[PDB]
């Protein structure tokens, strides 16, 4: 069966209930090569997750939906066993494997719930051929009308809430915000942009090399120094990897810090999220559900002798790096979605009914 | 004539290029050494022309690198010492109402200053014990040797945690975390974009700062503004462990290049490629914490509020030496 | 150890900067309104060079008189520049034959050309080189320096790429060749013969031209009267390594920076680089040279501004601008990426995108300059619009309504400039 | 079902040593999954290689005899009918301890199209990361100037070269490359006209990559009897977890050797660092040998040897005085002094 990759090193006392998976000892070591219990699609996807290949949440959900399309293309019903039930009872261990590789985000949660509540709505008098075709088609209608029509309508909205000369602030890699700006420059307006990005997983250079390939100027500075740009800034177009129910905006690790300082310098904050990120889970403090990352990567190459060369030899020292931080629901001002510019605390009244 | 001159030149050099010497205390020590060399083995007769000499030397010594303001306030302190010694031996104009006895007396004042400045780490350490309790949490941005002695001697009697974040522009807090955990204080490192998450779990914030302006609005290694601002947002108290000589009688907007825009080859490394012809990567290494976020400066004479620092100003540097 | 000399061949031995090199040599062009030779002398003093035997062939008088009023000629410097000059020698090889015959140097000099823009603290590379040298009895003669860069960085011109096949165990050099128009690459298979331990060929090196040497190197230059560059020196050496080996060695650097202004495009990139702090401590605000003329004071947006600029109404400076002393920017202006030297003048509604001015330049109203150098006193009249890389130098003038094509260098000397100076691009004579 | 790990075997000959040679790739393919494995045989020495190959103990195979003689890639085109997913070819001559969950891990990771194991002329250029490769060609094509397309240097500005890399002929191909191999006929060898070609055609977005994972564990052998001797010398110790089931007494000089069943050792014979397992007549005096001894052996009366192997049906007894000789398959040499030279076979 599928093993469970053991933790790496040692976590921090306040974080015993969270898995700190490393990157070297992946979970392809201890499985059959023509993957037996796991499907080849799911093992490929779990692997290329854990390696750190696809990170942007939309890319996460897209790769997952494509691998699930493959699985549905190659599912066979065992004799005297309905599809609409054995399919789910087979999809469960795949989800446990994905969790063993890199913990599921909110995007994948909502995708999996959509799938497990759409499969169950196929008739028991439906043969595998037509039902499989309709499953593939419903997966396509999903991946088209919530992350490819969403980005469209959200770009069209945020194009009329972006003035001229204002230096919009962005944070790191995000498909939606870079699409918003690459579409709000080539539709007539002109502005500046100042990108911030935090280490070690410096996922801002993505937004950079996608911005300076459409003409618009840019500016890049580690999120510490963002206490200094904010005099100029006139908007903060944060990226959000997950929305919640109490109004908060759970996203990458700096977002909270940035929203706080960008409210204490009085520049209006925004986010951008599509209809499929509006989970009902709530979380007051970003400590009870994070995804601790391979700690042994914080160590940068300073001078000629890396300061954390032998890390775990020290008894007390205990690295960590959170990967999800929550903003309070009181700093966030906008949640631009394909049904309007809803205000922060008005998510669970709208994007749930 | 020649020895002091080449010493001043070598010193303005190794102050103009990089960090030399390393520890700010050692910069204060060498500045006082040079200023003693000048006050002893130079040419000056009246006290007024001596003040003017210290002036038209300190102008250069502080305009070389106008961000390292330990040497600046050391010059200003020796100026105030000249003024106080004049006031004593005068028994405001500047006539040579006395002579070479003045020289030995200035040397005595500077020696007393150098001695009470060598014993700074030991004082802040031996008084650190009265702020820490068992099983609590202490963030320390950057890597300050004085906060270091503080937190590594206050662990001979208690046990806590020290969630030492790291200065991101160029990771230096790692050496801090290692020099703590070698003394075994249950430390913890993280990337300074992770502050407004972990801050709800912090009992205190012992930041280390490079300077202290008049209002108490300090000038510390970067990011400390957002740390201090999150601390104000949770009203967790800051204990800005900053010794005496790191004071400075300047004022917030009385200077451009308040920060220190350093070679942006460490933010966006050069190995990047094409895009480095259009972006303008910034890199301020020194931020500006506003005053009312700070709560308790642990000088080497005991705690002091933030709205009390002007008294230390009026007691250290004369009120007419604020432009030098 | 003994002191660490540094030969400095302050004359770029090819007429790359015509027609400008007629006015003043290339070792006195101002990037940040400061002369190149001062950039290199400051680099050499920073690293710790004890003496720099600045050599010269073109306009000995100009360089010598400039350098006597430097900050190094004054006797206080810990790096006593001693100027040696003759009208004889014409190529770097002649310089090395000179430092061999006259027998001035003693060990481990720094054969840096005239005009590198660098802050490389090479002390550690020097120390590693001396280790390699005294470790195996004088068979490592030259330890070049090289900077990392992706092959598409704008400080990389179409004649400086050096595909340099290097061993990776001890960072040894094996083959060296420029790429002025190659879509293929040649590598004599003799590299792979002995050391099967890997030959990390690299195309991500940016020739910094700070090659260290030894007395055996000048010796070897005397041995062949046909060595006339560092380039073909290392090529010939690595070709006939088999006899008289003297293997080269390399040392890349990652967090430092250094380039060598060869032609005007690399000059443009490196001017923008020294403007945007990219080579701190070397940067205008610090005023490494001891003068009050360009003693600038830093500001936000890297928009420097020297003393007494007296910019006018609505003149919104954008980014990366310098402004030397004395200038006066008119009303309703717009400047960005420029380097306005001292003593200039400016009119109304006159954008200056990516331009570069040096001193005395007096642009009038309506002008719209772009990416175009304008040398000393290069006055301009109204309602003119320049175009990219449209150099115009040395008291040239442009008249009303007469724009220029894209690449159009105009000056006053008849046959070296592609046009001549007059009341426009027309009426040359 | 994701793979159909066919096993190349083109010209007893193969199953030489203390264990059958084909048994090593077959154990490698039955230790990590692969509940099915195709093999290929031709009429090189007999069409009926399958008849003797079916004596094994892991039967989950499908052998297929073929025509008279051909290369290697043409065999893959031969088997293409029963081939439907990502192929994982091998070479019947492979002996290693590779965690193949490294190689196929690398293939399945970066949606690649060609994996290959490799051990430290064959000019092989692996990228900086250590996995992906850029330059693969042997000096059989290039004459004296290693050429490089400038585009691959602009894209990957740090090409690393390795000179002495012995291939292990393990592969993990996608589907379209095998379809390509079928539609075309000009290509009559896999690792000599496909790898240099595929690398040579990094692009046809549909790009096609390749990843040559390097390692330091063990290598393959071939007809080279030096390589085979060294491979058996290594496998004598490698067989610890790959004797293991034997019925013998061993009342003489021998330790940490391949002592297999169907034999009983007597006394008075000293040969250590040697290989003699099944069918052993060890009761006579045998001097210090430290060398292999193939199947069907016959020797007695105070023998001696120095680093040599004697093929099937061997007879050298009564004072053997020779060093480094390959005694043929079915010759009996008893009264003659053999020098370092080989045996007449």
């Amino acid at each position: 069966q599928v093993p469970t990759r053991k933790d790496y090193g040692s976590k921090v006392s306040l974080f015993s209930h969270l898995p700190q998976y490393s990157r070297q000892n992946s979970l392809t070591q201890f499985m059959s090569i023509p993957s037996s219990v796991i499907h080849p699609a799911m093992v490929r996807l779990g692997l290329q997750y854990s390696q750190g290949l696809v990170s942007g949440s939309n890319a996460r959900c897209i790769a997952l939906l494509r691998a699930l399309q493959q699985v549905i293309q190659d599912y066979t019903t065992p004799p005297n066993e309905e599809l609409s039930r054995d399919l789910v009872n087979k999809l469960k261990p795949y989800m446990s494997f994905l969790t063993q590789c890199r913990p599921l985000s909110a995007s994948m949660h909502n995708a999996i719930k959509f799938l497990n509540k759409e499969i169950t709505s196929v008739g028991s008098s439906k043969r595998e051929e037509e039902a499989k075709s309709e499953l593939r088609a419903a997966i396509d209608r999903y991946v088209q009308e919530k992350i490819v029509l969403a980005a469209q309508a959200i770009s069209r909205f945020a194009y009329q809430k972006i003035s001229n000369g204002d230096v919009i602030l962005v944070y790191g890699c995000s498909s939606l915000v870079s699409r918003i700006l690459q579409e709000a420059w080539t539709e007539g307006r002109r502005f500046r942009v100042v990108v911030v990005d935090s280490r070690p997983w410096l996922e801002g250079r993505h937004t950079l090399r996608s911005l300076v390939h459409a003409g618009v100027p840019a500016s890049y500075l580690l999120i510490p120094a963002a206490s200094y740009v904010l005099p100029e800034v006139s908007k903060v177009l944060l990226g959000a990897h997950a929305l919640l129910a109490n109004g908060s905006v759970m996203s990458r690790v700096g977002t909270a810090q940035l929203a706080l300082v960008a409210r204490a310098h009085n520049v209006p904050v925004l986010v951008c999220c599509e209809t499929y990120k509006f989970c009902e889970r709530v979380q007051t403090d970003a400590f009870v559900s994070n995804e601790l990352d391979d700690p042994d990567d914080l160590q940068c190459k300073r001078g000629e002798h890396v300061a954390l060369a032998n890390w775990q030899n020290h008894a007390s020292l205990r690295l960590l790096n959170l990967v999800y931080d929550v903003t309070p629901p009181e700093l966030v001002d906008l949640v631009i979605t394909e049904l309007g510019m809803i205000p922060c605390s008005s998510v669970p009244v709208v994007l749930r009914v | 004539g020649s020895e002091l001159s080449e010493r001043i030149e070598s010193f303005v050099e190794t102050l103009k290029r990089g960090g030399g010497p390393r520890s700010s205390e050692e910069m204060a020590r060498e500045t006082l050494g040079l200023l003693r060399q000048i006050i002893t083995d130079h040419r000056w007769s009246n006290a007024g022309e001596l003040m003017e000499l210290i002036r038209r030397e300190g102008r250069r010594m502080t305009a070389a690198q106008p961000s390292e303001t330990t040497v600046g306030n050391m010059v200003r302190r020796v100026l105030k010492i000249i003024r106080e010694e004049y006031g004593r031996l005068h028994g405001n104009e500047d006539f040579s109402f006395h002579y070479a006895q003045l020289q030995s007396n200035i040397i005595e004042a500077i020696n007393e200053l150098l001695v009470e400045l060598e014993g700074t780490m030991e004082n802040i350490a031996a008084q650190a014990l009265e702020h820490i309790h068992s099983n609590e949490v202490i963030m320390t941005i950057g890597f300050s040797r004085t906060v270091e002695a503080f937190l590594k001697e206050a662990a001979r009697k208690r046990k806590f945690h020290v969630i030492v974040a790291e200065c991101a522009p160029f990771c230096q807090g790692h050496e801090m975390a290692v020099n703590l955990s070698k003394a075994g204080i249950e430390t913890t490192v993280m990337t300074d974009a992770a502050i407004f998450a972990v801050m709800s779990r912090v009992n205190k914030v012992i930041i280390g700062t490079k300077t202290i302006l008049a209002n108490g609005a300090l000038r510390a290694v970067t990011g400390t503004h957002t740390l201090a601002l999150a601390a104000k947002h949770h009203s967790t108290p800051l204990i800005v462990c900053a010794p005496m000589f790191k004071l400075s009688p300047q004022f917030p907007n009385e200077e451009d290049s308040f920060h220190k825009f350093v070679a942006p080859e460490e933010v966006l490394p050069f190995t990047e490629g094409d895009i480095l012809e259009k972006v303008s990567v910034h890199c301020p290494v020194f931020d500006y914490v506003p005053p009312e976020l700070i709560t308790l400066f642990i000088s080497n004479i005991g705690g002091n509020a933030p709205s009390y620092i002007y008294r230390l100003m009026s007691e250290l540097y004369h009120p007419d030496d604020h432009v030098l | 150890p003994p002191p660490l000399q540094a030969v400095l061949v302050a004359d770029s031995f090819d007429r790359r900067f015509f027609p400008i090199s007629k006015d003043q040599p290339r070792v006195l062009l101002p990037l940040a309104n400061v002369a190149l030779i001062d950039y290199t002398l400051e680099f050499l003093t920073a690293t710790g060079v004890q003496e720099t035997f600045v050599f010269c062939c073109w306009k000995a008088a100009q360089i010598k008189e400039h350098l006597l009023k430097s900050k190094w000629c004054r006797p206080t410097s810990l790096n006593v520049v001693r100027i040696i000059t003759s009208e004889l020698y014409r190529s770097l090889g002649d310089v090395l034959r000179d430092v061999d015959a006259k027998a001035l140097v003693r060990s481990d000099f720094l054969l840096v050309y005239g005009d590198v823009i660098s802050n490389i603290n090479i002390t550690r590379a020097l120390e590693e080189h001396r280790l390699r040298r005294k470790l195996e009895k004088n068979v490592s003669v030259m330890t070049m320096i090289f900077k990392e860069s992706s092959p598409s960085h704008p400080t990389r011109c179409h004649e400086d790429n050096v595909v340099v096949a290097v061993d990776s165990t001890t960072n040894r050099v094996l083959h060296f060749q420029k790429t002025q128009g190659l879509r293929r690459f040649a590598f004599p298979l003799s590299l792979f013969q002995g050391s099967s331990d890997g030959v990390e060929v690299r195309y991500d090196l940016l020739d910094c031209h700070i090659s260290i040497c030894s007395p055996q190197v000048a010796q070897l230059f005397t041995d062949n009267f046909d060595y006339q560059t560092r380039d073909d020196f290392v090529r010939g050496l690595l070709v006939n390594e088999e006899i008289l080996g003297n293997q080269i060695h390399m040392h890349v650097t990652a967090k430092e920076y250094g380039a060598r202004v060869s032609n005007l495009h690399m000059y443009s990139a490196v001017c923008a680089d020294v403007i945007r702090r990219w080579v701190y401590p070397l940067t205008p605000e610090a005023n490494f040279t001891d003068s009050t003329t360009q003693s600038c004071t830093h500001s936000r947006h890297n928009i420097y501004r020297g003393p007494e600029v007296s910019l006018g109404h609505g003149s919104i400076l954008e980014e990366n601008v310098l402004l030397g002393s004395g200038t006066v920017i008119g009303s309703n202006c717009f400047i960005t990426n420029s380097v306005i030297g001292p003593g200039c003048h400016i009119g109304d509604n006159v954008v200056l995108d990516q331009t570069y001015l040096w001193q005395g330049v007096r642009v009038a109203a309506g002008a719209q300059i772009h990416q175009s150098l304008l040398c000393d006193n290069a006055e301009v009249k109204e309602r003119v619009t320049l175009k990219p890389r449209s150099v115009l130098t040395s008291q040239v003038v442009v008249g009303p309504n007469i724009t220029l094509p894209e690449g159009s260098v105009i000056s006053l000397h008849p046959p070296d400039a592609e046009e001549d100076e007059d009341d426009g691009e027309f009426s040359d004579d | 079902m994701e793979f159909q790990a066919v096993v190349m075997a083109v010209g007893p000959l193969l199953p030489v040593g203390n264990k059958p040679l084909i048994w090593y790739p077959l154990n490698l393919l039955e230790r990590v999954g692969f509940e099915e494995v195709i093999v290929v045989t031709t009429r090189d020495v007999q069409k009926a290689l399958c008849a003797e190959f079916k004596m094994k103990m892991k039967p989950d195979i499908v052998c297929i005899p073929d025509d008279a003689d051909m290369g290697t890639a043409d065999s893959l085109r031969y088997i293409y009918p029963k081939l439907k997913t990502d192929v994982l070819v091998l070479s019947c001559d492979l002996i290693t301890d590779v965690a193949l969950h490294e190689v196929v891990d690398l293939f399945r990771a970066y949606d690649a199209s060609l994996a290959m194991l490799m051990r430290k002329r064959d000019f092989i250029g692996v990228d900086s990361t250590g996995k992906r490769l850029l330059f693969m060609a042997n000096e059989a094509d290039l004459d004296e100037e290693l050429v490089i397309k400038g585009s691959i240097l602009q894209k990957h500005p740090r090409i690393r070269f390795h000179t002495g890399l012995v291939d292990a002929h393990l592969y993990c191909l996608k589907k379209y490359i095998v379809d390509f191999l079928m539609e075309n006929g000009s290509i009559t060898s896999i690792r000599s006209e496909l790898i240099p070609y595929l690398v040579r055609k990094q692009f046809s977005l549909k790009s096609l990559d390749i990843y040559s994972f390097i390692k330091e564990a063990n290598t393959l052998n071939l007809a080279p009897y030096d390589a085979c001797w060294n491979a058996c010398r290594g496998d004598r110790w490698e067989d610890l977890s790959r004797s293991s089931a034997q019925i013998v007494s061993k009342h003489l000089v021998g330790v940490d050797s391949l002592i297999g069943p169907e034999t009983q050792i007597g006394e008075k014979s000293s040969i250590k660092r040697s290989v003699i397992g099944s069918s052993c007549l060890i009761k006579d005096r045998v001097t210090i040998t430290n060398c292999l001894l193939m199947n069907s052996v016959t020797v007695e009366e105070g023998s001696n040897i120095q680093g040599s192997v004697i093929c099937n049906n061997a007879v050298i007894e009564k004072g053997a005085d020779i060093k480094d000789c390959l005694i043929g398959s079915g010759q009996r040499i008893e009264a003659k002094a053999k020098r370092v030279n080989e045996v007449i076979v």
